[PDB]
């Protein structure tokens, strides 16, 4: 404690009472006419001095960009397989090769390389880091048999048991009485007196220093953009980016597989994401009388924040409008993700355990991608990943339409892409054969929505091969029937006549389908027809509980009945069933107290000018969208109030 | 404090038991330029649920070696896919909680039911 | 770790294989008579502990902290350490309460004492507890005299020494290289053995762990908020509050000094502001398709807990005044015994240097949190004479004095007694008026007292103030300019004898007659007077530059703006200043240089003749939006839904 | 970057020299006639690594603040003498002032280029 060191490497002369050694060293450094007069031996190791605190950082005195080398970080998952491969020259290459193991899954290997390393070696922190980096793997290997057996049977289907039975019990009985707390108590006397940076190491929870330095400098930051004051010299937020590349670098490089656990991971995420909402505040400061993404910080968001995670930051702040540098190494890392996937995936399933620990990275990367100028050749690679050999449990049909139309954003749909998209869909019609086959997405979108896209990006494409399924389209297979008729803009001519010959609207889903595709245009009296039965159908199943679902039917009969769609006055009998077909139907006799804000979310700018121009419901929803916006901090009510004054 | 009831969509089977913890809904409107006609409403209505303290069912777990959720007024979710996303503690781990989405099949085209 | 005890109140079996003995002691609390008499003896000690301790039941099935220190019984604990101590664990809050009450010599020596006095302890759980307390109580010590060497000069003005030299030299040798973290392994393996939950008090952080469970639970409760979830069992607020609650009463029941610490402090103020975030959030929560409110407690802890410019920020933030504020009584006795405090001793001989330290950051918070809570006219009245009178003036200066005033007379209307008291406040500023100027940090000088009083009666006439004018005398310019911006106020006589030598002769003479009232209409003279110090501003203006805060410019702007002003000389001045050329020229004001800030100083009528111009209403209305769309002021909303400015 | 001077009002001589770390310029709005334009604004800024002269320091045992960047000078600068200890030892002293205005004058700061 005779000196204070800080993040941008500055000592601080704190409690040395005798004389000054380092403002003295740091003298002689700038002032390099001395360092003739030291002595020939103190000169050599003076230039060692100078190499290993040039190399950390500690540039000069407090009065007077970060690379972080290691295929861990990078993703390297190819380098490190050979680097495993070849045979270790050293102790310390054996133990960078065991935390290469324990990062491609592979954690049995992990522990037995740590054990021997362990057993080899009589510095004496070698012996140390092995030490934890091996409690670290027992303790992931328990924690990932615990979810297996547990909720692996549920996630996957079925009891996946990657490490040996006869495995876990040697490795509880090695590491049962071993106290990682007095792991360095235990230490010869001379590696404690030397190594006393490393005992925070040693403890179970050695971020616990880390997260509160981050949670006073996150205070710090967000009461200076609540206040709006303004910081002068080195900013809490400099501090904090700072302290999070210092951490993941020191993890990182050292080896220390802590990097991969929950709680290093939302320190990063928090240490992130603070950076991002005031580097977002900034833009928006108000004036009186910046901050971008490189390479780094993309991997660190792509590792350490989960999907909902990256969710709430695009809330909160709007993420597109930060520049994002370093966009050649950001296709690369997202290509190499793209590729390990389609490796895994396409031969011979996946490594479970490495899975686990990669196919969250993978997800993030491939939902930030959105960001990134992607080549046609990377995003090529990109969107073949991401739909034919991303594993279906983790993207459904849904989540990967969102996924592929969020990188079309950056990117505008080519040719190249199109053509995955339209194999894509092949090979859904193909499987569109079970007829108990049925796809399901979370979000709510479906195979039309990536025939939407095709059309929306070409407006004359044609596929070959759905055009040749509906040829050979016939009765019997009706699964094929209606999944081919949600895609009709693709089909052919031909095609379009062979699947409309067995193609009916028998129900209100099937009528809402063809609107959908654009075969309906106009109601005809047989759709008026099919839509009273289907309403008097609700009525009577309605007529002592009651039960709302999510269909959503009657909201679009009633919005069809406001927009003049639909001119046909027996609507009103059904009045009071469900709400949002009464605020279309008879929004005079409405009641808004039930009116939801939420609904405004939903509909578009011609519903919401016909609803701002009615003129005689404008004012209930003029005053809901401005209690909304004054309330919340939502700012899409905002943005719907000032588009149109609803 | 209300207790969530697994079960196999096949049969009637009880894949385990939970109690529910954080329900969100965030269903909104989709992009718009993406996506004269006649209106079709559409929505990206998603339906994320978290429980706390789920135990998987005995039997369930020696078979082992489509998903329905009933929400106890009752909610159910007809199929529901839950995501097995496993992140390790220092801190020896002991709360197991489990996430799952809601799925809406097209032809049904409901994610959730609930009814008094 | 058998056993996860949470801060609900129930027991989980996490770690115990063999038989649960928690499991068995639940339901055998809930037959008990086969128990021996011994172990029954022994149960009913153990559930008393238990159920004073909050552990209830099983998993499968508010606050009161007893202190008089939390509660601020300044004159109860004074008595208290009055009173002979009969025993070494009544003296162990005895010394708490001397280092409470300042009296950090007084404590240190107790605390000394204390652990001589230990060695025949049955337990040593006290003399654990006393070595903590005494390096704490040194620690404040040596941080106390190092502000006092330095910042202790610039505040203050003088050296104080509270401490005198020769305890201090003794101080530090006795506590030289004395390593706290090792103060629990330098223990009777016995006591470590028994007293193994008290070893997170020996390291220097131990609020390391309570900080990190907030921040985590803060994470979770902030994602909850934007995410739009809906949590149904116990919520992460639920828990950060029980936890908060928990280490309050801990820290204090338990008589540990730590508990006056800037950690401690920080730690309160973020467990807090993210109970009331939330709970502002949950008001703010629109209804889908498919509360919180103050105790007496939570104001204490916001009092403490928090400086002036933190509860500023929670303020800001989300709007306090509708959480509605529960046990009124006890926040007025709370509020009513700080100010007595206050004027008691500040009154008499002022207030010791080391207590006023501890003591005045939380009389300012909360004075400044007593605008939501409303009070009596009498503890009212006891408020304002405490605050106005007696409150140190190095604090709170004139400005910000008269903001904490009319906070507190927003909730409760200004009684006959508290303008009274205002009126004898005003009475004493002019009596200090002298080569005596009246600074505030705030901009709202004794004239604003004078205005609040006329606000709340309109006839209100100080007596001693109009014998004080009719006094004047033309020497004194500085009384006289002093009851100027006094006038309504005063006497009709004594308004007419002050007009006798008062006489606008510069720009601020007219500004102080404007405010009181007594120019409605400006006259050739004003106009002319106006006039020339443009003509003076504009020479001086014309290699630098130099930014001011008199905006008297900008006053002109609107004054010729409103058409209060109808000459057209003031054109002959544009490019001065911005907000001048927006007023007087608004179509070739080439908006590029328009300050957004600017609208929140306009008023209601300012704000709607902007409106109404037509052609400069768009460039505003622009800005509006993009600092509604960017900020969350919320105030430039309210402007653009008010008139669209 | 820059530096702060912290000084004697009366006899000018400079109290301390510090660095500035941060500032808050928040100026806002009970409180017919001729409008005043009256505002209630408020400046306060904390200073980083002061230390107190030697010469003012031992005849120790109002203030003017001149804040030099691009030139800002602060008259009447109260300095507020909020003390927390915290329990890790302790790092160097943090000032905090207030502006403060006269009546008279009724400018709080000034900008110099």
């Amino acid at each position: 404690y005779d000196y204070h060191f800080e993040v941008n490497g500055t000592v601080v002369r704190h409690k040395n009472k005798g004389f000054g050694y380092m403002e003295r060293f740091f003298e002689l450094k700038e002032s390099c006419d001395e360092r003739s007069k030291l002595s020939k031996k103190q000169y050599e190791r003076f230039n060692a001095l100078f190499n290993f605190f040039e190399k950390n950082g500690v540039i000069c005195m407090a009065k007077d960009s970060i690379e972080i080398n290691s295929l861990a970080y990078h993703g390297k998952y190819d380098v490190m397989k050979k680097f495993i491969e070849e045979q270790s020259v050293s102790i310390e290459d054996d133990y960078k090769k065991a935390f290469f193991l324990a990062c491609l899954g592979r954690w049995e290997e992990s522990y037995d390389l740590y054990s021997n390393i362990i057993l080899n070696s009589i510095n004496g922190c070698v012996y140390y880091l092995s030490q934890i980096n091996r409690y670290r793997i027992y303790q992931s290997i328990t924690q990932a048999v615990t979810q297996f057996n547990g909720l692996g049977l549920l996630t996957f289907g079925r009891h996946y048991k990657p490490f040996t039975d006869e495995f876990l019990a040697r490795i509880e009985r090695e590491m049962t009485n071993f106290n990682i707390d007095d792991l360095f108590n235990g230490m010869p006397f001379e590696f404690q007196k030397k190594y006393k940076i490393l005992e925070f190491l040693s403890d179970n929870q050695f971020l616990y220093d880390d997260t509160v330095k981050l949670f006073e400098l996150t205070n710090k930051v967000r009461s200076e953009m609540s206040e709006g004051s303004y910081s002068f010299g080195m900013s809490s937020d400099i501090v904090v980016l700072l302290r999070l590349y210092d951490n993941l670098r020191f993890l990182y490089e050292n080896c220390l597989w802590s990097v991969s656990f929950h709680e290093f991971h939302q320190y990063i995420r928090n240490s992130m994401s603070l950076l991002i909402e005031k580097a977002e505040y900034e833009r928006t400061r108000d004036i009186d009388e910046g901050f971008f993404m490189e390479y780094y910080d993309f991997v660190n968001i792509s590792r350490h924040f989960k999907i909902d995670d990256i969710k709430n930051l695009e809330r909160s702040c709007s993420i597109d409008k930060i520049r994002f540098g370093e966009q050649e190494k950001i296709e690369e890392y997202l290509v190499g993700i793209a590729e390990e996937i389609t490796k895994q995936f396409s031969a011979n399933g996946m490594n479970v355990v490495f899975y686990t620990q990669f196919i969250s990275e993978a997800k993030a990367a491939l939902y930030f991608a959105k960001y990134v100028k992607l080549s046609e050749e990377g995003l090529g690679k990109i969107v073949k990943a991401l739909l034919f050999y991303f594993p279906e449990r983790d993207l459904d049909i849904g989540k990967r339409y969102v996924w592929l139309e969020r990188l079309t954003k950056c990117n505008e749909l080519p040719k190249s892409i199109i053509s995955i998209i339209d194999d894509f869909l092949v090979l859904q019609a193909e499987k569109h054969i079970d007829q108990n086959y049925s796809e399901v997405s979370s979000n709510g979108l479906y195979s039309r929505d990536y025939g939407a896209l095709i059309k929306h990006f070409e407006k004359n494409f044609i596929s070959k091969r759905l055009s040749e399924i509906t040829l050979c389209l016939t009765q019997d297979k009706q699964k094929q029937i209606d999944f081919l008729f949600k895609l009709l803009p693709l089909l052919s001519t031909n095609a379009k006549s062979h699947l409309l010959s067995f193609k009916s609207v028998e129900n209100i889903n099937d009528l809402m389908n063809g609107i959908r595709i654009g075969l309906i245009d106009e109601f005809t009296p047989e759709h008026e027809e099919l839509i009273i039965e289907y309403l008097e159908t609700r009525k009577v199943n309605y007529i002592g509980i009651q039960t709302f679902s999510s269909n959503d039917y009657m909201s679009t009969f009633g919005i069809w009945y406001f927009l003049e769609e639909i001119n046909n006055s027996k609507m009103e009998e059904f009045i009071g069933m469900d709400d949002q077909y009464d605020f279309f139907v008879d929004p005079e006799n409405f009641d808004y107290k039930k009116f939801i804000p939420s609904w405004l979310k939903n509909y578009n700018d011609k519903l919401l000018g016909k609803i701002a121009g009615n003129k005689h419901m404008k004012h209930h929803v003029i005053e809901v969208l401005k209690e909304r916006v004054k309330n919340s901090n939502d700012k899409r009510y905002l943005e719907i109030l000032m588009n149109y004054f609803i | 404090t209300a207790d969530v009831y697994f079960k196999r969509k096949s049969d009637g089977k009880l894949v385990f038991t939970a109690e529910a913890q954080t329900a969100s809904f965030s269903q909104a409107i989709s992009e718009e330029k993406l996506r004269k006609p006649l209106y079709i409403l559409k929505s990206e209505k998603e339906i994320n649920l978290t429980v706390k303290n789920a135990f998987f069912d005995l039997e369930w777990l020696a078979m082992t070696q489509r998903y329905e959720v009933e929400y106890r007024i009752y909610i159910q979710f007809p199929n529901v896919s839950p995501s097995g996303e496993f992140e390790m503690s220092l801190e020896n781990g002991l709360a197991p909680e489990i996430k799952f989405e809601a799925l809406a099949d097209t032809d049904t085209d409901e994610m959730a039911v609930v009814i008094e | 770790y058998d056993y996860h005890f949470e801060v609900n109140g129930t027991v989980v079996r996490h770690k115990n294989k063999g038989f649960g003995y928690m499991e068995r002691f639940f339901e055998l609390k809930e037959e008990r008579s086969k128990l021996s008499k011994k172990q029954y003896e022994r149960f009913n000690a153990l559930f008393n502990f238990f159920e004073k301790n909050g552990v209830i039941c099983m998993a499968k099935d508010s606050i009161e902290i007893n202190s008089l220190a939390y509660h601020g019984k300044y004159d109860v604990m004074k008595k208290f350490i009055e009173e002979q101590s009969v025993s070494i664990e009544d003296d162990y809050k005895k010394a708490f309460f001397l280092a409470c009450l300042g009296r950090w010599e007084e404590s240190y020596d107790l605390y000394s004492n204390i652990i001589l006095n230990s060695i025949d302890e049955s337990n040593g759980c006290v003399y654990y507890l006393s070595q903590i307390n005494r390096y704490r109580i040194y620690q404040s010590i040596t941080q106390a005299v190092t502000q006092f060497n330095g910042l202790g000069l610039l505040t203050f003005g003088r050296h104080y020494k509270p401490f005198t030299d020769e305890f201090l030299a003794r101080i530090e040798r006795e506590m030289t290289n004395f390593n706290i973290d090792d103060l629990f392994n330098g223990m009777p393996f016995e006591f470590q053995k028994k007293y193994k939950i008290l070893e997170f008090l020996s390291d220097n952080q131990f609020l390391y762990d309570d900080t990190v469970k907030l921040f985590e639970l803060t994470n979770k409760v902030r994602s909850e908020m934007s995410e739009g979830s809906y949590s149904f069992g116990m919520s992460s607020d639920i828990v950060v509050l029980l936890r908060l609650y928990d280490n309050l009463r801990f820290l204090y029941e338990n008589c540990l000094w730590s508990v006056s610490f800037h950690e401690f402090h920080q730690y309160i103020r973020n467990s807090m502001s993210l109970l009331i975030e939330k709970a502002e959030y949950e008001r703010t929560r629109d209804i889908d398709e498919l509360g919180f409110f103050m105790e007496y407690y939570d104001f204490v802890n916001i009092s403490r807990h928090f400086k002036i410019d933190d509860i500023k920020n929670l303020e800001r933030s989300c709007s306090i005044d509708k959480i509605r504020f529960g046990e009124q009584e006890k926040i007025e006795e709370y509020l009513v015994g700080i100010a007595e405090e206050i004027t008691k001793q500040f009154s008499a001989n002022g207030m010791n240097v080391v207590f006023y330290t501890q003591f005045i950051s939380e009389a300012k918070a909360a004075l400044y949190f007593a605008k939501y809570v409303k009070l009596s006219e009498e503890g009212l009245g006891k408020i304002v004479k405490a605050l106005l009178f007696y409150f140190p003036e190095r604090d709170l200066d004139i400005g910000k004095r008269y903001v904490w005033l009319e906070r507190l007379t927003k909730c409760n209307e200004l009684p006959k007694s508290i303008i009274s008291i205002i009126d004898d406040f005003l009475v004493l500023q002019a009596e200090k008026h002298q080569n005596y100027s009246e600074v505030s940090s705030n901009g709202l000088y004794s004239r604003d007292y004078g205005a609040l009083i006329k606000h709340f009666e309109k006839n209100f006439i100080s007596k001693r103030l109009s014998e004080i004018t009719l006094c004047l005398t033309q020497d004194k310019q500085k009384q006289i300019d002093f009851l100027f911006k006094l006038l309504p106020l005063l006497s009709t006589n004594a308004k007419s004898h002050l007009l006798s030598f008062k006489s606008v002769e510069n720009i601020n003479d007219l500004m102080n007659g404007i405010r009181i009232g007594l120019i409605d209409e400006f006259t050739p003279e004003h106009e002319e007077l106006i006039i020339e110090y443009l003509e003076t501003r504009k020479v001086n203006y014309i290699g630098i530059q130099t930014f001011s805060s008199n905006d008297y410019m900008s006053t002109f702007g609107i004054w010729y703006f409103l058409e209060e002003i109808n000459n057209s000389k003031m054109e002959e001045f544009i490019g001065m200043d911005d907000q001048y050329d927006f007023f007087v020229d608004p179509e070739n004001f080439d908006y590029k240089k328009f300050i957004p800030s600017w609208l929140k100083n306009y008023n209601d009528k300012l704000l709607g003749k902007i409106a109404g111009n037509k052609h400069m209403k768009h460039h505003v209305i622009e800005v509006l939006k993009e600092r509604v769309k960017n900020s969350n002021d919320k105030r430039y909303l309210e402007i653009l839904m008010n008139y669209f400015i």
